[PDB]
């Protein structure tokens, strides 16, 4: 659960409370307690799996790419420039959507872990979804089919035309 | 989504108060209540909505059953006119048919009582458009309306269904599954009801004729569909209304949004189009 | 009994109502004799064809055919310019695609001028 | 009888009267009972609107434009009632009703809070 | 099971009584009332002409079809064989005509010795049959009229149409 | 196990009867005791008029 | 009908407000607690100023594993408050209707006295 | 119900013997119908109606007017429910 | 025994099975499953003790 | 293992109300033949009815007094 | 890649030399060994697309519908088994080089990479269909057919062809790499407008645009099924997928010129599948069904959003296996009984199961019912399409519902009811038959669990 452990844990909210309260009536859950041992098989099962598994464990590791200089200072003609750092772009562009993925899924763990209340913690999230979810939509919306680096640059310089004829009023 | 829920309940009602089939006054019925659970969500309470749901399924498979039980018995006829009096000939399916009748009649403890009842109230209680209130009001006497008309025909009458009788209720296995339901058709009501947890926050004051309208209205039904249908049983032939061969007419309906728009089309499919 | 049905083309009148079922004439009745002559004619051709061991296979009635081939093939041969069609032609045909054209490009300059001079645009769209 | 001479180019095919398959007689012993149209009896152009599972032009009792306006005018009396019951909401009505109508107000309530924990 | 013949006015009147009299059954549900107004309708039919010239009996023909046509009811009681039917072909699925089992090939041939005995016993006597029908086809017709199907005289008579129709619900 | 008879309807088992007429009394002494256990069509009075003390109005 | 007073609206109920000095302050029960209130979790629609009886009888009811004996002690204390507030916010409405009444009479009367 | 010829002409001339206008003793399955017994056609298609709808089945009108003799239509209902008794 | 190895079969094997899919995914990965959260009253939390009652000033019953 | 056939001088048409009803048609002298067969199988012999309201309270007869003992139980709990 | 290619062509040698009477063997073991090698193709890679020779690569776009292309060779196989029988050896052996050699041109046309070659290719196409289509055709109209397949290929194609030429004039290379990076904007005047029709109208002609596809129907009316299968389930797409490819230039013109022909299709959609709810036989009644769905793919192109192009994708695939298949299975009622009009075959579930059951399936997935990839194809564009117009819904909904109705249609005129009475000629169902369909279908319900893999490029 490393994965789990990782990254959303930090922004996880994990938290839990039992509350246990006997009362004259005796305990229908109790009836678990029979059903747990229907999960202690498959515990002890995995065990018989999982010893096995340990015993050898050729393993692989992660991959990571170099930084490349960027399209907006090769040249006009160049086209490995162009090439090296458009493909720089598109990973950067996917690691982003992943980012978004991510943020979603919190969002998502956050609505359901509310019994009824949310318009709380939730809202924590929802703002910096509303951020990240802004920003993206601002680097990356109407590129169209066959978006490329060019063209994000082409809008890039668009709002900063934007910028600039605002300073001025 | 009340505007249309309402409306539906009553213009099914009333086809089903006058019809032959077993199975389609059967059909009629369980649409119009969805059309009246639609306006409870539609009277902003879900929750009930819901409720209104699991509390039907036993009621209507419960018709359906007995029905069927009816049906094979017969050597299959669904038409009610020469549906025989058999209230004696099938004594289980007449408790069966009469239980079901009563819980979707919504009788005061019986299990359609604990959402029918806690619904118009509720719609009673809330602001709304009245009309549609009005509407559930006519559709919930209609309700006790055709409930009894197949009571009436399936068992009262001295029997008329042609003669030979194959008639055999028995085969444990039917015998099981009536048992079953009925069970669930009594206690299910009282015992969910009970277990929920109170989503629904009660609304009991003013005033008390409030609470007695559900039954009123039911009384109304039974009064003028019993004593309407025993004028029937007095000779005197008489040719029907145009109000009757409205409502037996599915309300015109399908003979009309049927023959016409699909003639338009597939004439224009060839008329035009393919042509 | 007063009101009287009132025939419709989607409600073509019973046979009992039909005044034609009445009045009757020897000659009339010369007519009916020559429908049954005919249909006693080809049905007695299709009970010959029917059943005798030795045909096995299909055989299909020649109207039909005459019906699939007037349903296609001999559609355009005929035709015939006629106002009437070609104006019919013109309307169904060139007519509700301009009639979406207009429909989809006021909607596309009233989404143009909100998302531009107004700023009236959806958020959380990101999907695209 | 030709449909006749026209420009909708189906020529020298007979012309038959409008009549789904439903009105020809059931009892009798049809070639083809599904089709129920017999041997070589030439075809209705439009058999397949009237193939039956299509549209069904069959007599009816009460006269078609009495359907028509029996239904569309009760349509009609069912919105234009429904409607102006809009107008007229419970608890509030006909002011003229509304002298009995009249009840509740009792909507108000929640933690000063509730107007922003909602917010 | 008897065909055309073009229509007369005696056979007419009388299937407008039947429809008319099962409607009025339609109406009146009981047994009792539906008796009582049965026999008020008959009375009806005789009490007026049952005897008459014909120019006005089609007239009283035409009275009739719209005095019935205006009560004859929303939907009439049907009985389930019949065209309206609660099943009016329910069992169409299971009717398969016999010439299709002619294909089951030996491994499931075998295993009704008996009937497939007997079913070419029945194919032999048709394939020797046909020739006779044929010439007497031939024979008793005249250029070819109205009326269907002619009687036996020596053998046989167009049968395997009708004698091997798959009974009625073979499920 | 039944036969069709012609007009009799020979009723098979007494037990089918026993079970129909126990369900019928289980569903009265369901509702009638559940009439007793509570009467639910019921529960706490309302008013209108009340009093002008109460509210306001002076003069 | 001028006299009546419309449903939409809260009420001169301002003024009735200020109009009776006793009334005022509205004091509303608050034994509530909007902290504690999150705890529970409830409803948005079951805020009320009866909650606490809610919570008491939520409290019972996972208390007891009898399910549908017992527990009905708490229903009926929640009930009856939820009575009492619906009277409360029925009252009001009379409120509304004969302020608004008086304001028709000595609006009446200033009209006579004026003329 | 199975169902056999017995049955069948049985239970037709079981209803025939009901009907006022035949007196019981004269029936006879081979027994005519206009010719022998001056019923005539307008009690004829009471006879035939009611006779049918003791089965439920269903009869068609053509077939309807050769009726006649009761082994004629105890021969009908034998094809129509194809009996083989 | 028919009762016997069907009610084994068709009950026991899913469940075995399909709990061990639940070791799988949940304990793998994040936001697999997501708890409604208990409700919890005034009285002490499991978690640590804690909790307490509001006020009380509620009077008159029934 | 045929079921044999009643009878056919059994059905008495005396008994029925359809003899009102042929009273009614002698009232116009009218001959109403197929009664006897209609009567006789349905109206004439199991047939009597039940009631409406009875048929509604087909169980309240045994109910009621279950009741009792349940109130009586209650009782008895005091 | 030039290693699946090689023995494709190496079955023509196979063919010639392979025993007179077993022939059917080889070219069936091989071409379905080639397709398992094919298969290998599907791996892609997640940014840059495949590379290989200077004058092929592989991108994401293509592979799905390479492993299709080889895929389909085995069931023209075997559907034309038994079709023909009593021609000669020289001709049957002389008949699948027509076959195989078209697919030869496909996955070279496919893998491209020039777009001179990419064209030679999409117009060399046209000589084997069409040599398919005029000999082994049934009845005298194909005749005509092979006119009407042949010049509205052409008419389109040729001026596409000049319009190829002067690009690579105005500019540098024609390559597809290269001019997908050194794109740049073509704008108005009108040069640059009859530039836009010129390298739009051919890929338009070639999948049937409403205005034009009037070939469609009298192909397919008329071609041995093995040339049915092909014309359908892939020139169509293929003509989709050059369209998705010469996309990479234009724009922004398209926003400016893609509403006639946005209006062409969105009305013709629900006009062709209203001219398909009354067809008097069926093997016209698929085609038009196929029609009304490539207009789907065709406004889909040109939305030009990127969910538009993964609903294109997939919808190209899986309305590729449906329509093949529903082709086989009209054949087979056409050889059992040879009516080709649909009333005809009436009741024939009565006499045989397992074809009702594909039947089933089959229009059942035409219709397009969850999960099918047919559905998650249509629906996405129907998404894309309402995000350029909130309108544009009331016009795919009505194409849902007329593609239920005539698809239903198929299945219950030509089935449920009564068996015709006289029609004795039906026996009983090859196992060849069955083994065909069963492998049109079970590929199409695998491939509904990694859809990830056929989405395309724009994944
Ligand atoms: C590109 C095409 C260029 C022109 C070639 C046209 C082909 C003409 C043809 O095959 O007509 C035969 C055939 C003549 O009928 P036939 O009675 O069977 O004639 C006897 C055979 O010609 C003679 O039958 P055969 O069995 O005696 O001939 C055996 C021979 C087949 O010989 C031929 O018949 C044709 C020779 C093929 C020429 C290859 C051209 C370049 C490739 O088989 C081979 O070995 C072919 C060579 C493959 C070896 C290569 C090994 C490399 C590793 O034509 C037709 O009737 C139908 C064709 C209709 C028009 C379509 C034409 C093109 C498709
Ligand atoms: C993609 C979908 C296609 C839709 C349909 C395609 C085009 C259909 C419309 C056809 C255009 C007009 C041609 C129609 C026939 C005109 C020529 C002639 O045959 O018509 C005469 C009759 O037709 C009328 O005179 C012509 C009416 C034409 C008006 C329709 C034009 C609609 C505009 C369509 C758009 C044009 C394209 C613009 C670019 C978008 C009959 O000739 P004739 O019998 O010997 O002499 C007349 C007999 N009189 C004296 C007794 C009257
Ligand atoms: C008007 C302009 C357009 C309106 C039509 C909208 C869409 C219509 C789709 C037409 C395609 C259907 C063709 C094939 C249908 C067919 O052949 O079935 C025949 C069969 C007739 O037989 P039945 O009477 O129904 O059954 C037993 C009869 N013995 O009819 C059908 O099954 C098809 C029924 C579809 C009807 C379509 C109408 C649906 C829209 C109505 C809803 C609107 C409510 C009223 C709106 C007013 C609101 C102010
Ligand atoms: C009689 C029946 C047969 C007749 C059929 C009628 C067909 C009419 C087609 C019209 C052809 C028009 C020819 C003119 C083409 C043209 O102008 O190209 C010029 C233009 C630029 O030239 P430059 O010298 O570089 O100038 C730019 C810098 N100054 O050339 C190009 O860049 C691209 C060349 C491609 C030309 C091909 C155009 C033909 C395409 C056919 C379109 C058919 C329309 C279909 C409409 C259907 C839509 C619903
Ligand atoms: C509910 C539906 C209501 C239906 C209302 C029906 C009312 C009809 C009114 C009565 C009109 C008539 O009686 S019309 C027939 C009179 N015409 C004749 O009698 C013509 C002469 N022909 C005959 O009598 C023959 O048809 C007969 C009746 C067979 C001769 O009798 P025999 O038994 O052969």
């Amino acid at each position: 659960s490393w994965d789990k452990d990782v990254y959303p844990e930090p922004p996880r909210r994990t938290p839990a409370p039992a509350p246990q309260t006997s009362l004259p009536n005796p305990v229908t859950y109790l009836t678990k307690i029979f059903d747990l041992l229907v999960d202690r098989p498959v515990t002890l099962a995995r065990e018989f799996i999982e010893q096995q598994h340990a015993k050898n464990r050729y393993y692989y590791y992660h991959r990571e790419f170099r930084r490349v200089p960027d399209i907006t200072e090769c040249e006009e003609k160049d086209i490995l420039c162009m090439f090296e750092a458009e493909m720089q772009w598109r990973r950067d562009y996917k690691v982003d959507q992943e980012i978004v993925n991510i943020i979603q899924e919190r969002l998502k763990a956050c609505q359901q872990r509310e019994g009824e209340s949310y318009r709380q913690n939730c809202a924590k999230e929802l703002e910096q979804f509303t951020q990240v979810s802004k920003a993206f939509q601002d680097r990356y919306s109407d590129l169209g089919a066959h978006y490329s680096a060019r063209k994000c640059l082409a809008k890039q310089k668009q709002r900063m035309l934007a910028e600039r004829k605002a300073a001025k009023e | 989504t009340l505007c249309l829920g309402a409306i539906t309940t009553l213009f099914t009602a009333l086809c089903a108060i006058t019809q032959n089939d077993i199975k389609k006054i059967v059909a009629f019925s369980t649409s119009s209540q969805l059309g009246l659970m639609m306006v409870t969500i539609g009277i902003n309470q879900p929750h009930l909505a819901f409720l209104h749901i699991c509390m039907h399924a036993f009621f209507k498979a419960m018709l359906f059953m007995c029905s069927g039980s009816i049906i094979h018995s017969l050597n299959d006829e669904q038409d009610i006119r020469k549906m025989g009096g058999l209230y004696k000939a099938m004594p289980f399916t007449t408790t069966a048919l009469i239980i079901g009748s009563l819980a979707l009649t919504g009788m005061p403890y019986l299990t359609g009582f604990y959402s029918k009842d806690l619904i118009i109230e509720a719609v009673n209680m809330s602001y709304t458009n009245a009309w549609a209130l009005l509407m559930t009001l006519i559709a919930t006497s209609l309700t006790a309306a055709y409930s009894t008309r197949i009571i009436f025909f399936a068992f009262l009458g001295k029997p008329r269904f042609p003669p030979l009788v194959l008639i055999n209720e028995n085969n444990p296995l039917l015998i099981n599954s009536i048992k079953r339901l009925l069970i669930g058709s009594i206690f299910a009501g009282f015992i969910i009801s009970n277990n929920i947890p109170p989503m629904t926050v009660p609304n009991t004051t003013m005033p008390l004729y409030m609470k007695m309208t559900a039954l009123i209205v039911t009384i109304m039904g039974f009064m003028l569909a019993l004593e309407l249908n025993n004028t029937t049983y007095y000779l005197k032939f008489k040719y029907p209304s145009q109000t009757y061969k409205f409502s037996n007419m599915l309300g015109y309906y399908p003979s009309i949004m049927h023959r016409l728009p699909t003639y338009h089309n597939l004439s224009m499919s060839q008329k035009s189009a393919s042509s | 009994s007063f009101p009287k049905y009132k025939p419709s083309r989607l409600a073509t009148l019973p046979a009992t109502l039909d005044p034609a079922e009445y009045d009757i004439s020897p000659e009339t009745r010369k007519a009916q004799a020559e429908r049954l002559a005919i249909r006693s004619r080809l049905k007695r051709e299709y009970l010959l064809q029917y059943n005798d061991p030795n045909r096995l296979g299909v055989i299909e009635d020649p109207a039909l055919i005459r019906w699939t081939y007037a349903r296609s093939a001999n559609i355009y041969p005929n035709f015939r310019p006629t106002p009437k069609t070609s104006l019919l032609g013109a309307l169904f045909g060139i007519g509700p695609l301009f009639f979406w054209y207009y429909v989809f490009k006021t909607d596309r300059d009233k989404k143009e001028k909100l998302i531009q001079e107004g700023k009236l645009d959806q958020t959380f769209n990101i999907s695209y | 009888e030709p449909y006749p001479d026209d420009g909708m180019g189906y020529g020298d095919y007979p012309k038959l009267p409008d009549r789904s398959q439903q009105e020809r007689d059931p009892w009798y012993d049809w070639d083809h009972p599904d089709l129920r149209l017999n041997w070589g009896e030439p075809i209705h152009w439009d058999l397949d609107m009237y193939i039956r599972n299509r549209v069904d032009t069959s007599p009816t009792p009460v006269s078609w434009n009495t359907m028509c306006k029996h239904l569309f005018g009760f349509v009609a009396f069912m919105l234009f009632m429904f409607w102006v019951g809009e107008i007229y909401p419970s608890y509030q009505p006909v002011g003229p009703k509304q002298y009995p109508y009249n009840d509740l107000y009792l909507e108000r309530g929640g933690d000063p809070t509730k107007e922003p924990e909602p917010v | 099971s008897a065909p055309a013949a073009y229509l007369t006015h005696q056979q007419k009147v009388l299937r407008l009584y039947k429809r008319a009299l099962r409607h009025l059954e339609s109406w009146c549900v009981h047994r009792d009332k539906y008796r009582y107004f049965a026999c008020l309708m008959r009375a009806r039919f005789d009490e007026h002409k049952n005897e008459k010239d014909m120019v006005k009996a089609t007239q009283l023909l035409r009275q009739a079809e719209e005095e019935f046509w205006y009560g004859q009811h929303p939907q009439p009681y049907i009985f389930p064989e019949s065209p309206g039917g609660t099943s009016y072909e329910r069992y169409e699925c299971y009717k398969v005509p016999e010439w299709c089992l002619d294909d089951w090939h030996p491994s499931e041939k075998a295993m009704y010795p008996d009937y497939f005995a007997k079913r070419e016993q029945w194919k032999r006597l048709r394939r020797e049959s046909w020739e006779r029908e044929v010439k007497q086809l031939q024979e008793e017709t005249p250029p070819g009229g109205p009326r269907t199907e002619a009687l036996p005289p020596a053998r046989k008579e167009l049968w395997w149409h009708i004698v091997t129709r798959p009974r009625e619900r073979p499920m | 196990h039944i036969e069709p008879r012609y007009r009799q309807f020979p009723q098979l088992t007494r037990s089918q009867l026993i079970q129909a007429e126990f369900f019928s009394a289980t569903m009265w002494f369901w509702i009638l005791w559940r009439f007793w256990h509570d009467s639910d069509a019921v529960l706490g009075h309302f008013p209108y008029p009340d009093p002008s003390q109460w509210t306001d109005e002076e003069l | 009908a001028h006299l009546a007073r419309r449903y939409l609206g809260d009420a001169r109920m301002p003024t009735f407000p200020p109009d009776y000095g006793f009334p005022e302050r509205k004091e509303r029960e608050m034994v509530a607690t909007q902290q504690e209130m999150n705890d529970a979790q409830l409803m948005l629609q079951q805020r009320d100023y009866c909650a606490h009886y809610l919570i008491q009888l939520l409290k019972c009811k996972r208390d007891s594993f009898p399910n549908f004996l017992a527990c009905k002690h708490e229903q009926h204390d929640w009930d009856y408050c939820e009575h009492l507030d619906y009277v409360k916010r029925m009252k009001e409405f009379e409120r509304e209707r004969r302020l608004l009444q008086r304001k028709k009479r000595r609006e009446q009367r200033e009209a006579e006295m004026a003329r | 119900p199975p169902l056999t010829l017995e049955a069948i002409k049985d239970r037709v001339l079981y209803v025939l013997k009901l009907y006022d206008k035949i007196d019981p003793e004269k029936l006879s399955v081979n027994s005519h119908f206009m010719k022998d017994l001056g019923l005539d056609s307008l009690d004829q298609v009471e006879i035939i109606m009611a006779m049918e709808d003791e089965f439920g089945f269903e009869i068609p009108d053509i077939d309807a007017e050769k009726l006649m003799c009761p082994q004629e239509i105890v021969d009908y209902i034998a094809d129509k429910k194809d009996v083989y008794e | 025994y028919r009762h016997s190895i069907f009610a084994v079969t068709h009950v026991l094997i899913p469940v075995w099975i399909i709990h061990y899919y639940l070791k799988y995914h949940v304990t793998a990965k994040p936001y697999t499953v997501v708890e409604r959260k208990p409700r919890i009253f005034p009285g002490d939390t499991i978690l640590e003790t804690g909790e307490v009652i509001p006020l009380m000033k509620e009077f008159p019953d029934q | 293992s045929k079921m044999e056939l009643p009878d056919y001088k059994q059905w008495k048409i005396e008994g029925t109300p359809l003899e009102t009803v042929q009273e009614k048609l002698a009232a116009r002298g009218l001959r109403d033949p197929w009664g006897r067969n209609e009567a006789w199988r349905y109206s004439g012999g199991f047939a009597n009815n039940v009631s409406f309201v009875g048929a509604l309270l087909k169980g309240f007869k045994w109910g009621f007094a279950a009741f009792v003992v349940a109130v009586g139980a209650e009782y008895y709990l005091e | 890649m030039l290693k699946i290619i090689i023995p494709t062509t190496m079955l023509l040698p196979m063919t010639w030399m392979s025993k007179h009477n077993m022939i059917w063997i080889n070219a069936t073991v091989h071409s379905l060994l080639i397709s398992l090698i094919s298969l290998s193709l599907l791996n892609q890679l997640g940014e840059n697309s495949l590379n290989f020779s200077l004058t092929f690569f592989s991108d994401s776009l293509s592979a799905p519908l390479l492993v299709l292309t080889t895929w389909l060779l085995p069931l023209m196989l075997m559907a034309s088994q038994s079709h023909l029988s009593k021609e000669t050896t020289t001709r049957k052996k002389l008949y699948i080089t027509m076959l195989i050699l078209l697919q030869l041109f496909l996955i070279m046309t496919f893998t491209a990479t020039e777009l001179i070659l990419f064209y030679i290719l999409f117009e060399a196409t046209l000589v084997p269909t069409l040599i398919i289509i005029t000999r082994w055709g049934n009845q005298t109209e194909r005749l005509n057919a092979g006119l009407y397949f042949l010049f509205y290929t052409l008419a389109g194609s040729l001026p596409l062809l000049v319009a190829l030429v002067y690009i690579q004039n105005t500019t540098g290379s024609l390559n597809f790499l290269i001019i997908h990076y050194w794109s740049h904007p073509l704008s108005n005047s009108w040069s640059n407008i009859f530039m836009w029709l010129a390298c739009i109208m051919a890929f338009m002609v070639k999948m049937p645009l409403y205005g034009l596809h009037l070939w469609l129907p009298k192909a397919h009316v008329e071609a041995p099924i093995a040339g049915s299968m092909v014309l359908a389930a892939v020139l169509l797409k293929l003509g989709g997928y050059g369209m998705m490819r010469i996309t990479t230039i234009l724009n922004p013109l398209t926003n400016y010129m893609a509403y006639p022909f946005l209006m062409l299709s969105m009305w013709g959609m629900i006009m062709t599948s209203s001219i398909c709810l009354r067809q008097t036989d069926l093997k016209s009644l698929i085609a038009y069904s196929s029609v009304s769905h490539m207009a789907l793919v065709i406004v889909a192109i040109m939305i030009q959003t990127p969910w538009s192009f993964m609903g294109a994708t997939a919808l190209m695939i899986a309305h590729g296996l449906t329509s093949s298949m529903l082709f086989c299975l009209a054949n087979t009622n056409y050889e059992r009984v040879h009516s080709r009009t649909m009333i005809l075959a009436r009741g024939l579930q009565t006499l045989l199961p397992l074809m009702a059951t594909w039947w089933l399936m089959a229009s059942l997935t035409n219709l397009a019912l969850p999960p099918s990839i047919n559905l998650i194809g249509e629906l996405f564009i129907i998404t894309a399409s309402f995000s350029w117009s909130n309108i544009t819904i009331i016009l795919m909904g009505m194409n849902m519902m007329i593609t239920a109705l005539y698809s239903l249609y198929m299945l219950i005129t030509t089935q449920r009811g009564k068996y015709t009475h006289h029609i004795n000629n039906i026996k009983a169902s090859f196992t060849r038959e069955n083994a065909l369909m069963a492998l049109h279908i079970l590929p199409l319900l695998l491939l509904t669990l990694n859809p990830k893999m056929i989405l395309g490029p724009l994944y």
